[PDB]
RNA sequence: ACGAGAACACGUAUGCCGAAGUAUAUAAA
């Protein structure tokens, strides 16, 4: 799932990336990433709150929004597998898989800042 | 010689943004991953408005020169007469109170409100995104004071009390004349934590 | 810096993209008055009289029947007292759609500072033919509209006034005859200055006129409201349509192609009360 | 230094739309979700509109080197020069009144005010939906003045009751000319409140 | 939870959507739902006042007047079980059931919206 | 009865300063 987070690089296409994603079109993505893993670092258990796991399943909606409001966002998500990963993290309801998935994402989010126009 | 510990709570009226960091993000722990405020920046604000309070001459100014009780309140301790420091100022920290309470009403810990610059000649403008953090916050300070002589702890809690006043109208961090960074001190605590020393005829508000 | 007054001479609409279904109106067919109804004043009187499931229903399937589908008889059937069915008008105007003006929070007709400068910005592109004038646009400011009072408030039908009158089969909201309506008026560029915006309106409607108004001649309703409106004297007063309702057009061949290109007939407003037409839009504009 | 305080409410005249954060929302707080003016906004404002009352070559454009007095009362400390700003402006909050107001009269907050364009020789429409802040609400707001010298406050209250003014009569906003962004000022209070100056016979219109 | 995601999936036919519903159609109910939302949020107790629970009614009042108005919002009023939710709401009195409410229909929203023509 | 024994890498100072989320965008039918 590391290859997920390398197609990055093997989406430089001819100059736009993802076809024409910005990080700027993410912003409140990251902005909520950013809020609960906050809440979950402060987290002392493993087994994560039933109203973290309704608040996991607002995190899916959001992805979904903001995939039907822009394509490029949209290849983005389907095509690093950003979708099964989220139901998967909701499915063993550990913190440090949830924070694994946090350090996938933010991997993805600074690596692809790093190209932009 | 007796200790005296001085306790209370910092709110934040507008957003703050002390951002050490440097995007342009706010200074946060490292274990709660939360932001804080350092008691430099404390102990700064009030040293630089407590010294314009009282005189400073041009050439005090170039000297880094100041009035004799706030220095001795702060300590320079770098040429002339050394004079040891007095008030210690510790740095503030989130308070479980408002994490409890953001976390209930689910309300994130930091806005980035987007600003703009509009340029002359050309009207163009250029973005900016700011990290601010998120009013209500309630921030924990401890304050700790050195009983060094007796008959002055009249005069320092004096002049500490003009100074906890001068920074509730005044900001902390930057952006401050641009609306950021106003606070508050509230619920504050006179306490003798080590010594034989009365603290009841004190007051700070 | 300063303040511009509104003759409203014509019926005046702004369009909220708010389209009335049948629902929340009675038409009285016999003293010719709708009655539009607060929501939540009707249905906690539907509550304090134990039908509301009944009114659910009926609005859920109508009976198809279209004298059956109307909230009149809906109201009737349940035999609600006239004077009750006074009590729950929120207010009125004398239709199977009917469209409503922008409103403020009150629920307060205003102008929009869209639809007057963009009337303005037409009448300047035309009159110094585009020169800058996108540039200029920032450098003229206008204030949105102070309220308008539901006493100038009634509905009107849309007029395809041509050689022979035609209906349109729905109905706009307007402001009534003469209504007087102030905005703020802010200058940044001082080369358009008030006597040259004023004279570009004026020769944007002589154009106007001797183009498009003077064609639609010996039609009934055409002649009665060129006449009543003292348009030859018009020539001399400073007059523009606001908004949307007014033609499409405010030599013939590229007129011609271009109404084709655009369509790919004059709208107006006729009164049963009077039997006046008003074309919708014009209005008379002094500066201060 | 005295710090003299100004406090007043800004009145919604038409509607407001800053929209920081943006169908196209406006800037909100996040700990009562309900809108604010920024206070980089007004100071923006007032700063250009008073710059533009004093002389203003395509030179002082060129660079945001402005006239030296408005320099002193806004700051810069660019040009070699030590000036911190004089004026603090605050955040504006819904108030109170405001709020229960449009309770108990059930009024919403915001308008959605859905707008086109009709291309040239084309006729054909593209709708937008802009959201601004309805009218008639009013913000608090509060300023702060330090008094860096004596002998410059009269002035300086003269040049902000003269910014004032024109704020009175010019928008605050986005797109004032397609119409909305007018406001008012009401209820100025002038206290001194750290210092030993008088504040009676200062003046704010 | 998330029936809303199964739901949606179960209603793509053979293509129309709850026989050819729109994000058009639902304009209102979106704005109403925000208006409530803003005002249960600026409350503090938990109890709902009389006038949110007449305000609750206007709302099932609008759910059912737009639902006689089209065929297609009834059927994903019927189907999404609106109406027993909206009545189980207003029995309940509140605030945090109703702000779950909230979520549902706003998750029943992006997914209806990102499935669209 | 240990090349020992006394010995605070201490003291002074903060993330500052100027920046408007702006410009067009007839609510057509």
């Amino acid at each position: 799932m590391t290859f997920a987070h390398e197609v990055v690089k093997s989406n430089v296409k001819n100059q736009v990336l993802f076809n024409g994603l910005t990080t700027s079109k993410l912003r409140n993505l990251m902005e909520q990433v950013n809020r609960l893993y906050t809440i979950a670092f402060n987290s002392n258990e493993d087994q994560l709150n039933e109203e973290f796991i309704d608040e996991l399943e607002y995190l899916k909606i959001k992805f979904y929004y903001e995939a039907g409001r822009e394509k490029s966002v949209d290849e983005f998500l389907k095509k690093t597998l950003m979708f099964p990963i989220i139901d998967r993290v909701i499915k063993k309801e550990s913190k440090k898989f949830f924070l694994d998935y946090c350090k996938y994402f933010e991997a993805l989010v600074a690596y692809a800042k790093y190209y932009q126009k | 010689y007796s200790k005296i510990k001085i306790s209370g709570t910092i709110e934040v009226v507008t957003g703050l943004h002390i951002g050490g960091g440097g995007d342009s993000p706010v200074v946060r722990d490292l274990q709660t991953k939360l932001p804080i405020i350092p008691g430099s920046s404390i102990k700064g604000k009030m040293r630089n408005l407590l010294a314009k309070h009282f005189g400073l001459k041009m050439k005090q100014e170039s000297h880094n020169q100041d009035d004799e009780r706030v220095l001795r309140l702060f300590g320079s301790s770098e040429k002339g007469n050394i004079q040891r420091a007095r008030l210690q100022i510790s740095d503030a920290f989130f308070s479980e109170k408002t994490k409890e309470h953001f976390a209930q009403n689910d309300i994130a810990y930091t806005e980035t409100k987007f600003e703009n610059t509009i340029n002359r000649l050309t009207a163009v403008a250029n973005p900016r995104q700011i990290e601010r953090v998120t009013r209500g916050s309630e921030f924990d300070f401890v304050f700790i004071y050195n009983v060094d002589e007796e008959s002055q702890v009249e005069d320092d809690f004096e002049n500490i009390e003009k100074a906890i006043h001068l920074l509730e109208n005044d900001y902390l961090g930057g952006g401050g004349t641009r609306g950021n960074g106003r606070i508050q001190f509230k619920d504050t605590n006179i306490e003798t934590v080590v010594g034989e020393y009365d603290s009841t005829n004190l007051k700070i508000k | 810096n300063y303040e511009v007054v509104i003759k409203t001479l014509g019926p005046i609409h702004i369009g909220s993209g708010q389209v009335m279904k049948k629902q929340d109106y009675i038409y009285d067919f016999y003293n010719s008055k709708v009655y539009m109804i607060n929501g939540n004043k009707l249905v906690k009187f539907l509550k304090r009289k134990n039908l509301l499931y009944t009114y659910q229903n009926f609005l859920r399937y109508p009976p198809k029947n279209p004298r059956e589908n109307g909230l009149k008889d809906y109201l009737d059937a349940q035999n609600v007292k006239q004077s009750e069915w006074e009590a729950f008008v929120s207010y009125s105007e004398k239709l199977n759609d009917l469209h409503l003006m922008v409103r403020d929070g009150q629920n307060k007709v205003y102008l929009p500072g869209s639809s007057i400068k963009g009337a303005i910005k037409t009448t300047l592109v035309s009159k110094y033919n585009n020169e800058k004038n996108k540039d200029i646009y920032s450098k003229i400011k206008v204030s949105d509209s102070k309220p308008i009072d539901e006493s100038n408030l009634a509905i009107y039908q849309k007029i395809d006034i041509n050689k022979s009158e035609k209906s349109m089969p729905l109905y706009r909201e307007c402001i009534d005859v003469n209504t007087e309506i102030k905005f703020k008026l802010t200058i940044e560029d001082e080369i358009y200055s008030i006597n040259e915006i004023e004279q570009s309106i004026q020769d944007f409607y002589k154009n106007y006129y001797d183009k498009w108004l003077v064609g639609f001649k010996e039609t009934k309703g055409g002649r009665r409201f060129a006449l009543e409106g003292g348009i030859p004297d018009v020539l001399n007063q400073n007059i523009l349509f606001l908004g949307a309702g007014t033609g499409f057009v405010s030599n013939r061949k590229q007129a011609k192609q271009d109404s084709f290109e655009i369509l790919t007939a004059l709208k107006g407003t006729t009164n049963q009360s009077r039997h006046t037409s008003y074309q919708q839009g014009m209005c008379k504009v002094s500066f201060q």
